[PDB]
RNA sequence: AAUUUAAUAUAACUAUUAAUAGAAGGUUACUAAUAAAUUAAUAAUUAAUUUUAAAACCUAAAGGUAAACCUU
RNA sequence: AAGUAACUUAAGGAUAAGAAAUCAACAGAGAUAUUAUGAGUAUUGGUGAGAGAAAAUAAUAAAGGUCUAAUAAGUAUUAUGUGAAAAAAAUGUAAGAAAAUAGGAUAACAAAUUCUAAGACUAAAUACUAUUAAUAAGUAUAGUAAGUACCGUAAGGGAAAGUAUGAAAAUGAUUAUUUUAUAAGCAAUCAUGAAUAUAUUAUAUUAUAUUAAUGAUGUACCUUUUGUAUAAUGGGUCAGCAAGUAAUUAAUAUUAGUAAAACAAUAAGUUAUAAAUAAAUAGAAUAAUAUAUAUAUAUAAAAAAAUAUAUAUUU
RNA sequence: UCAUCUGAUUAAUUGUGGUUAGUAGUGAAAGACAAAUCUGGUUUGCAGAUAGCUGGUUUUCUAUGAAAUAUAUGUAAGUA
RNA sequence: AGGUAAAUAAUCUAAAGGGAAACAGCCCAGAUUAAGAUAUAAAGUUCCUAAUAAAUAAUAAGUGAAAUAAAUAUUAAAAU
RNA sequence: AUAAUAAUAAUAUGGUAAUAGAACAUUUAAUGAUAAUAUAUAUUAGUUAUUAAUUAAUAUAUGUAUUAAUUAAAUAGAGAA
RNA sequence: UAAUGAACAAAUAACACUGAUUGUAAAGGUUAUUGAUAACGAAUAAAAGUUACGCUAGGGAAGGGUAAUAUAGCGAA
């Protein structure tokens, strides 16, 4: 025997033990990275689960009701001067049943902070998952069910995740 | 990181997908032998299969 | 994952049946079953590091230049990719902006002629220096050769002027040449040297030095 | 009017990231404790900001010792 | 190994460094402190084991530039003994200047550059510790007890130990079925009677399970050895614990992305794009495949040796 | 432990305190003792010192499958 | 010398199975898993123990029968 | 012009040191229905060419799986110190 | 067919290759040459003993074979 912290002892160490923090730290090339983002944009929506959200800047032929907006967002929610429950949950909850989606993965692709939207769907946290355009994944992408995006994030990442052209001319 | 192995590195030079070397036993006594003969020993060879592998490790960034 | 791109790392004394078991690949006793050795060491006798001698020096003053061919000026010229206005110059900077030299430029780049029986380009040419056969093609082609004196900082203002000038203001002035090689390479006129061929103020200076 | 999941305690440590800052123990006993003030809140409790009372012996340097003793 | 471990001394919330007697190279930068490239390159070594920078370009960072000194003499410098593995400012002994009409910097000299020692202050990015918040392909043997019990005169060493459940094994007694008091060896396998048990298709002349009648065969297992049943090593049994992992690198292989380009995308930088030479200012078909061309040796130039490049599209 | 033997006014035997020790004390000298044993004690750290030596290295299936020779070696238990 | 040093096979090393009574190295033959009809290798066929019937001579000593012990001596066999 | 399964002819399948393919048990992370007529564990008896899972009966706990499957990783497998 | 010795570090000459701000130098490189490591593939410029006071890690790198010797018999004389 040597002294008493031989790994084989009771009370001994461990071998070729760690120190932690331990490093996982892995790379990968950003045009890989930006293919995978498009194959999983894309498979949402060959799946029909990428909804897009937007307006103001694009043409539209048919107008936007009075009650909805443009933007992926909840106004009306800090006006808290009625009862216990206020306007913001109550028409979150009304979307999710009228759409038949309530123990399902949603996903919400957003251009700035939707604090309304973010406050709105805070008590479905368990399910449903808020994201600025900086801050999304692939895991995100494909672990929601339902994913929704906002028409100026999506022109955003597509702009970002795109494939490079120069002159390129010929016959 | 490794650290090329200075002693090689000055007795061994980078050529194409292998190395050169000088060759040896022509600093002295040198008198007395074949001048003709004595010409095979100036100049250069190249590395060896049997220590190529040995070479590499040696100078990982050559 | 994609076919090909995993395996099995190979795991060792974990058994009879695994192939690699009590010894675990190591053998029987030895250095290297319970120990480490090095690999490049054979046993004491002279070891290939010593039994030859030390050959050469390193030259310090070298300096490497990224070379060029004539091939590779023809084949963007004829791919659409060389783009130059009419009566301008492609020298390093442009070299850099197009794509002809990638990478980082330490000193210069040299005109080799490779793609020299399908030159047909009449452009003008800049550059560190150039090969007999380049300079020879280029001016058959109807084109124009000189060969330029830069420093580190000198090929770096020629390289990224916009960089000195967001800076500092300035893009610096380029240094004349200082050493003997450099002003007896560029008053050669078979080399094309700048000095010679534009007949600037510093050969003038040296005469005057010499002829008092 | 229940019952399960997910976080949270005055009640663990370790690694990282981000903020803020550079805070008594022992002995046994004549046991080693407190008191108030301020303005804005339907005789007053918001807490939080100022004031305070007590607190034996020992932990090298009022002196000495064999620590919780002794002598001035 | 290493100016590390250890001992000794002295501060503060931080300390230390800090605004050039610095780099550099004739063009220029402009204080400190960390990090990446530069780069395992220059440099260095019983030229062994090995050690190893700076310019320059980026990242973090703060308002980062300031005056407090009558501008610095036994000082610079010199000789000598030491002195961060490359790179150097301090240091014992002794001689010892100059005034910006001057001085420091390079083996030496000349020319040119650059900065002003012997006087000073300086946030922030940093180290340690303690709280608070967040995340844990971390811990119930890294999950709160206790530096206690106990061991030593002493320095010092140093335990078990939450709750509930628990047909887990080793181990003990008893019962049941079966065999066993004329038979001899790794205690098991096969062959084969007989007893017993269970069976809701045992229709039976049935099936399965347990059991040393009887017969044949059978020299425990690892290690280490040319070779072991060996009377060579290790093991009373069982439960739990016990051993190819981490970074920082180089080479090779497969797939995947891009492709004469790839990675980054602020500038840089690393591979590839041209072979060769110790190196130098040299560098690939004179209207075609080595008999041409490039490099090295030799040059009038070739020949000679060795590599390498050229037969709509550059690899 | 029992029996036997030796000194028993001395260079005697003992009590209570104190000083000298880890390159280091004491020693009528035996490498004797320094807290049940020293040709230099213990504790902690360097420290996971080093070991060409010994012993261990844990599941299954599949295919191929050696050597104990030469040379060199401060080398013959190692390594190339 | 079951010695030692090298030179040709082969086997053990790293090879189970049959024979050599038992047997690392000898004779035969190379186990992917079974089955068990046929042809077998080496070795054997009175019983233990799977499997045989004969011909021609010699032995009388249990010689011998799965590890041949010599010089020599005695007694016997035919060629001229 | 593949993949799976099957069929025919032929060759091959002992193995220490060693090399090369393939798979299973355990735990953790990502995705992830179902549910006491279920799940987990244990014993006995059967099934699949069987280090593993499954079917039946019995016993205990639990309104219940980090479940089937694909990945990523290990304090990932002990009669040998 | 023997008549021999690596690399490091020194030294001499030639070459015209590099000259760390430039110029020259210094120094390095290329070509030729010198001195022997006889344990002769050469550890370092530089190194002998003793332990019956000894310590650690390992290997064993009377039985068995042989019958020269010894003892005993036999043949021949
Ligand atoms: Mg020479
Ligand atoms: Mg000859
Ligand atoms: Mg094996
Ligand atoms: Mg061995
Ligand atoms: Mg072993
Ligand atoms: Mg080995
Ligand atoms: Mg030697
Ligand atoms: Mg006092
Ligand atoms: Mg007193
Ligand atoms: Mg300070
Ligand atoms: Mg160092
Ligand atoms: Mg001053
Ligand atoms: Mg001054
Ligand atoms: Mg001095
Ligand atoms: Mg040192
Ligand atoms: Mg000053
Ligand atoms: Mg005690
Ligand atoms: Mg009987
Ligand atoms: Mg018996
Ligand atoms: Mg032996
Ligand atoms: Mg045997
Ligand atoms: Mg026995
Ligand atoms: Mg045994
Ligand atoms: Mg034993
Ligand atoms: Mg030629
Ligand atoms: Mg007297
Ligand atoms: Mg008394
Ligand atoms: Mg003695
Ligand atoms: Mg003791
Ligand atoms: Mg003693
Ligand atoms: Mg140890
Ligand atoms: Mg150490
Ligand atoms: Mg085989
Ligand atoms: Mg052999
Ligand atoms: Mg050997
Ligand atoms: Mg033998
Ligand atoms: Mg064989
Ligand atoms: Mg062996
Ligand atoms: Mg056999
Ligand atoms: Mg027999
Ligand atoms: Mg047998
Ligand atoms: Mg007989
Ligand atoms: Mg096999
Ligand atoms: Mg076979
Ligand atoms: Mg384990
Ligand atoms: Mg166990
Ligand atoms: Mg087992
Ligand atoms: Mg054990
Ligand atoms: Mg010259
Ligand atoms: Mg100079
Ligand atoms: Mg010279
Ligand atoms: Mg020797
Ligand atoms: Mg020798
Ligand atoms: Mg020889
Ligand atoms: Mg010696
Ligand atoms: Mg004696």
């Amino acid at each position: 025997v040597g002294d008493a912290n031989s790994p084989t002892r009771h009370n001994g160490g461990r071998a070729l033990a760690r120190t932690a923090p331990n490093d996982y730290t892995t790379e990968l090339p950003s045009k890989v990275y930006s293919m995978a983002f498009n194959n999983a944009l894309s498979h949402q929506y060959k799946s029909g689960k990428l909804f897009v959200i937007g307006g103001e800047k694009v043409d539209l032929i048919s107008p936007t009701p009075e009650l909805d907006l443009n933007r992926l967002d909840l106004v009306n929610t800090n006006t808290v001067e009625g009862k216990e429950i206020f306007e913001g949950e109550v028409i979150f909850r009304k979307f999710l049943e009228e759409f038949q989606l309530k123990g399902k993965r949603l996903l919400f692709i957003t251009d700035k902070t939707r604090e309304g939207l973010i406050k709105s769907s805070d008590p479905y946290k368990q399910k449903v998952d808020v994201i600025q355009k900086e801050l999304v994944e692939v895991n995100d992408i494909l672990r929601a069910q339902a994913v929704f995006i906002e028409l100026e994030a999506l022109e955003y990442l597509a702009m970002a995740h795109q494939k490079e052209i120069l002159h390129s001319v010929s016959n | 990181l490794m650290k090329t192995h200075k002693g090689t590195a000055k007795r061994w030079r980078r050529t194409g997908n292998t190395f050169k070397r000088g060759i040896a036993g022509r600093k002295h006594g040198n008198i007395g032998w074949s001048h003709r003969s004595l010409k095979a020993l100036t100049g250069r060879k190249i590395a060896h299969p049997a220590y190529s592998k040995h070479l590499k490790r040696l100078l990982p960034y050559h | 994952p994609s076919d090909g791109s995993t395996k099995s790392f190979k795991r060792l004394g974990r058994g009879p049946s695994s192939g690699l078991g009590k010894t675990s690949g190591r053998g029987q006793k030895g250095q290297k079953a319970r120990g480490k050795v090095k690999s490049w060491f054979e046993g004491g006798q002279t070891p290939i590091y010593k039994l030859f001698p030390k050959i050469g020096f390193t030259n310090v003053g070298a300096k490497p230049l990224k070379e060029l061919n004539l091939k590779r000026i023809q084949w963007f010229h004829d791919k659409n990719r060389l783009h130059l206005q009419p009566g301008e110059v492609l020298d390093m900077n442009k070299m850099r902006k197009l794509g002809l030299v990638t990478g980082p430029i330490k000193y210069g780049v040299k005109i080799l002629a490779s793609g020299k029986f399908h030159y047909n380009l009449p452009i003008a040419l800049e550059a560190s220096r150039a090969s007999a056969k380049a300079i020879a093609a280029i001016e058959k082609a109807g084109g124009k050769f000189t060969a330029r004196y830069y420093t580190p900082l000198g090929l770096r203002a020629h390289l990224n002027p916009q960089w000195f000038l967001e800076k500092r203001g300035r893009v610096p002035l380029q240094a004349r040449p200082t050493k003997r090689r450099d002003i007896d390479f560029y008053s050669k006129e078979e080399k094309r040297g700048y000095l010679v061929m534009e007949k600037d103020k510093l050969l003038q200076d040296i005469k005057e030095a010499q002829n008092k």
